[PDB]
């Protein structure tokens, strides 16, 4: 829908250098070119896809010194994205925050290893989720009979 | 040899496991027809059984798809193969058989007036196909247990083959516990018919 | 020990649909289609 | 030749370990409330809009 | 109203439908919008043994 | 060369005088307590209140004069924002006709569109083409989710370790590509070392628990007091157990008081021995110590610090009603 | 060639429980003899009810033709239909049933909805 999307997309600003050793642009090359591959899913389906907008530098993209364009208020400065450790739990999140198949979770409880602690929590609102989309239809089904996939589908 | 007189079966070790009434699982000497040790060997599945190959086999294990398993036949391991060959000779033998039924029909529809019960399924299991197995192992479907069998036509039966995770049989039959015992009733007159 | 897993248990009464429940009736619908023998 | 079965010389009659998957299609009796679940009247759930929502 | 082969082919179309009794055979009524209704096909309400089996 | 805070993980709100304007503008006013007949949500600029199409519409659909509700908008909304930022705005409406509006900041799909400097109709779902839309840090994902609180009295709550999540997972609906996530590697430092990295990472991520886990400590002080009460574990039931003990009231409840912290009140051997041994009597978990009863089932989404707390007699020996 | 009305027989109850390769599959519960045309019929309403973009629909034709006219000589449980996920889509059983519902009519005897891997012809029959 064209409501609450941004009519403009203004630029990004570097504020400081994250770093002080400037790269060759071999090295600006090399690790872009690791970039534009990315794995989709976590699973037995689980498929490479090519990415749209690489970046042209690697180094200087998120991590430090860039202003985002997220500004809202008139004395709103663009917000400088700190250091890495000044984020909380930024680490612990890299670990556990992915798609998590459900049947993966599953067994790696049972084995009683859990790449973070948190990965219990990640389990509990999965099943949570499901379980949800069955009480639901159960609500749905109680005023009137509902159903499943009788109906043509598309044109 | 000969062009005319040909092998009635030859004799064939396995590497595979395989599925069917001929098919053996890896590492036992079965003698099988020809057409079907042909096609079983030439896709590699089975080798002639040469006397270093009655001692060792390079089968496989379906994960890693190669033929890695080694398995060396001793003592344990031919006591293990006569086991697990008779157990599903039984399992191969009764779901390919069929056994023919014929008694009497009075009535309209299509009902027998001596119904079936477990003595005399488990009696013609010995009569046409010489399997022996306690009566108290089979049993009914759910419509079939309150009145006998009874019913004209195609009936299917359950028998329960008890011992094996022992024998690891899996994949290889269709349940690890059940055969589906084949019944057909035919109606006949007092001339061939009993009871 | 064969009776431990063999099951003689003759259901008298054949288990109803439960026409006195709005959820349980769709929820336990069987999709099926009478079909005589040609 | 008669054919039977071999004797038990080790482990149980019904495959434990090497079970076949049973072919129903596995929903909870709890997830799916239709019949066999025996819960005191005590032990109700899902009540949350009706009697749970004013507990105890 | 549409007569269903059995009591399984019967389902409840609406908010407002109910399952009803005519005479012990189970039926559906809806208030609102009358198409809904449908009957579970069985003997007439009134029916002898000669005349109805 | 320069690096604003360099300490172990206090960027958490933002500045201060996004804070106390974002309170004095996006803000509470209190549930008066009537009937609402009408929940409204709106995508409203800053600037611009209109009596067109939409908001004119539902309040003439009232007979609502929809003229003031836009003057105030404008006179509230117009100072302190810059243009071309879309903003909810919830107005309920009570059984009396009258009405009460919240302003909110934009959608976190907006965030997202911004941050990745993309425009509308740019990025879907990823089965959906087969490729992925633009590359994100981690790093950025905190200054979106920074900017939305649950409530703006209260910055910290809920914890953006969890509720990045959301925006992670939403961004991740969307169809952006991710690094710490979804990529093996993060992102290249030029200056150090991978085993510098890691060795960074391995004691970086412990801290941040630490911090985390004594902050929902603070957090669950805050809170009333039934859920610092005893909640014990259902999964270390053996399933039969489960379905027999909700056939009977007893197991369930005999449980409960088997397994409680040693409070001077809970705390009774007399009691407690023969409470083991009637669950035991029926083959419910018998190779129990009842000190490994009291870790083994204790309420698992309390914090570690409060649950060795009542794990220790010590701590919990105090608590007792005086007169 | 030239086969006489015996022969083909379908009326047998056979041994070999099918093993349907995709997700779900409809198999023959009952003997007959099915046209192809109601196999493109049930084929056609089956492709109607299908989310094109996770699914494709399998359809086993590779069984004797038998002269009455050519149609098929069906057994219990021989598999036709299957239904095979290009993605992480998992159906319930209803929406599986649900989709097999529409091309069942066609089909002149009575099939069963069995899911994926061996049929359990304990619990189908
Ligand atoms: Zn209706």
């Amino acid at each position: 829908k064209r409501t609450g999307k941004p009519a403009d997309t203004p630029d990004y600003k570097q504020v400081y250098l994250p770093y002080d050793a400037a790269p060759t642009e071999r090295e600006l090359e090399r690790e872009r070119r690791r970039f534009k591959q990315a794995y989709h899913g976590r699973m037995e389906h689980r498929k490479l896809v090519e990415v749209k907008e690489v970046p042209l530098n690697v180094y200087t993209y998120g991590k430090e010194g860039m202003s985002l364009p997220i500004a809202i208020f008139k004395d709103q400065k663009d917000p400088v994205i700190g250091p890495e450790w000044t984020y909380p739990g930024i680490y612990e999140n890299k670990i556990a925050a992915q798609h998590w198949y459900t049947e993966e979770l599953f067994d790696k409880e049972s084995k009683e290893a859990f790449e973070s602690p948190w990965q219990q929590q990640i389990l509990d609102n999965q099943v949570k989720r499901r379980m949800a989309k069955v009480m639901f239809r159960m609500r749905q089904v109680n005023m009137k009979a509902v159903d499943l996939f009788q109906k043509e589908r598309g044109s | 040899m000969a062009p005319e007189l040909q092998l009635e079966y030859m004799p064939v070790l396995f590497t595979r496991t395989i599925l069917g009434p001929q098919g053996g699982f890896a590492g036992e000497e079965r003698l099988v027809k020809l057409e079907v040790a042909r096609k079983y060997m030439e896709a590699g599945h089975a080798v002639t059984p040469t006397e270093e190959l009655r001692r060792g086999l390079w089968c496989y294990n379906p994960d890693t798809d190669k033929y890695d398993c080694f398995i060396e036949r001793n003592e344990e391991f031919l006591d293990f193969a006569a086991r697990k060959r008779q157990w599903l000779d039984v399992y191969w033998r009764v779901n390919t058989g069929y056994l023919l039924f014929g008694r009497q029909s009075w009535g309209q529809g299509f009902l027998i007036n001596c119904p079936l019960r477990k003595r005399d399924v488990a009696q013609k299991l010995w009569e046409q196909y010489k399997v022996r197995i306690d009566p108290r192992l089979i049993e009914f479907r759910e419509k079939d247990r309150r009145t006998g069998i009874q019913e004209l036509g195609h009936n299917w039966c359950w028998l329960y083959l008890p011992g094996a995770e022992e024998l690891g049989i899996n994949r290889e039959v269709y349940d690890n516990k059940r055969v589906k015992v084949r019944i057909h009733v035919r109606k006949m007159n007092s001339m061939f018919a009993l009871y | 020990d064969p009776s431990a897993f063999v099951s003689d248990t003759v259901k008298l009464r054949d288990d109803k649909r439960p026409y006195w429940s709005r959820r349980r009736w769709a929820l336990t619908d069987k999709f099926l289609v009478p079909k005589s023998p040609k | 030749r008669y054919y039977a079965l071999p004797h038990l010389r080790t482990g149980p009659p019904m495959p434990t370990t090497l079970e076949q998957p049973s072919g129903e299609f596995p929903w909870g009796k709890f997830s799916t409330m239709v019949g066999g679940t025996r819960i005191h009247p005590l032990y109700r759930p899902d009540g949350f809009f009706k009697d749970n929502m004013y507990p105890a | 109203p549409q007569m269903v082969m059995s009591r399984d082919e019967l389902k409840l179309r609406c908010e407002y439908c109910r399952f009803e009794w005519i005479h012990d055979t189970l039926c559906v009524r809806c208030p609102a919008q009358p198409s809904h209704d449908q009957r579970e096909m069985w003997l007439h309400s009134t029916w002898m043994w000669g005349k109805q089996q | 060369p320069k690096t604003v805070c360099v300490e172990p993980g206090s960027n958490r709100l933002p500045e201060a005088l996004v804070v106390e304007k974002a309170r004095d503008i996006f803000g509470r006013p209190e549930f008066p307590g009537k009937r609402v007949l009408h929940n409204w949500r709106f995508f409203i600029k800053a600037g611009k209140a209109a009596t067109g199409p939409p908001v004119g519409q539902e309040f003439s659909k009232l007979g609502l004069k929809a003229m003031d509700f836009a003057k105030v908008f404008n006179d509230r909304t117009k100072p302190h924002f810059k243009e071309d930022v879309e903003l909810i705005v919830r107005i309920q409406v009570y059984f009396d006709k009258s009405y009460l509006f919240t302003i909110e900041p934009p959608p976190t799909a907006w965030f997202i569109l911004r941050a990745l400097r993309k425009k509308r109709r740019e990025t879907g779902p990823v089965p959906l083409r087969g490729h992925y839309c633009a590359l994100m840090t981690l790093e950025m994902a905190y200054e979106i989710a920074k900017m939305k609180p649950l409530c703006w009295g209260r910055p910290e709550y809920p914890l953006l370790e969890t509720r990045v999540r959301r925006v992670v997972g939403q961004a991740r609906r969307m169809g952006v590509c991710f690094i710490g996530v979804d990529t093996p590697y993060s992102s290249p430092v030029k200056d150090m070392t991978e085993q510098q990295y890691t060795e960074e990472c391995e004691r970086y991520r412990r801290i941040h628990m630490e911090q985390y886990t004594t902050l929902r400590q603070r957090e669950l002080e805050e809170a009333p007091l039934i859920e610092r009460l005893h909640r014990p574990n259902m999964s270390p039931l053996t399933d039969e157990q489960i379905e027999e003990g909700l056939r009977d009231p007893c197991l369930l409840d005999t449980l409960w008081r088997a397994s409680h912290p040693l409070s001077p009140y809970h705390r009774d051997l007399r009691e407690r021995e023969l409470a083991r041994r009637y669950l035991n009597a029926r083959g419910w978990v018998k190779d129990m110590t009842p000190e490994e009863m009291r870790i083994v089932f204790m309420n698992y989404r309390l914090p570690e610090g409060e649950k060795r707390k009542q794990m220790d007699e010590a701590a919990m020996s105090g608590e007792v009603y005086w007169t | 060639i030239r086969q006489f009305r015996r022969y083909g027989d379908p009326r047998y109850i056979n041994n070999e429980a099918a093993l349907i390769r995709g997700q779900w599959g409809l198999i023959t519960a009952d003997f007959g003899m099915v046209t192809q045309s109601q196999m493109e019929n049930a084929r056609l309403a089956i492709l109607r009810r299908l989310p094109r973009g996770s699914f494709t629909l399998t359809m086993h034709t590779d069984y004797e033709e038998f002269p009455v006219h050519f149609a098929f000589k069906f057994t219990t449980g021989v598999p036709l239909f299957e239904i095979m996920p290009i993605s992480a889509r998992r159906l319930n059983q209803a929406e599986a049933e649900g989709i097999f519902l529409a091309g069942r009519p066609f089909i002149p005897l009575q099939t069963v909805v069995v899911p994926q891997g061996r049929v359990d012809e304990y619990h189908v029959f």
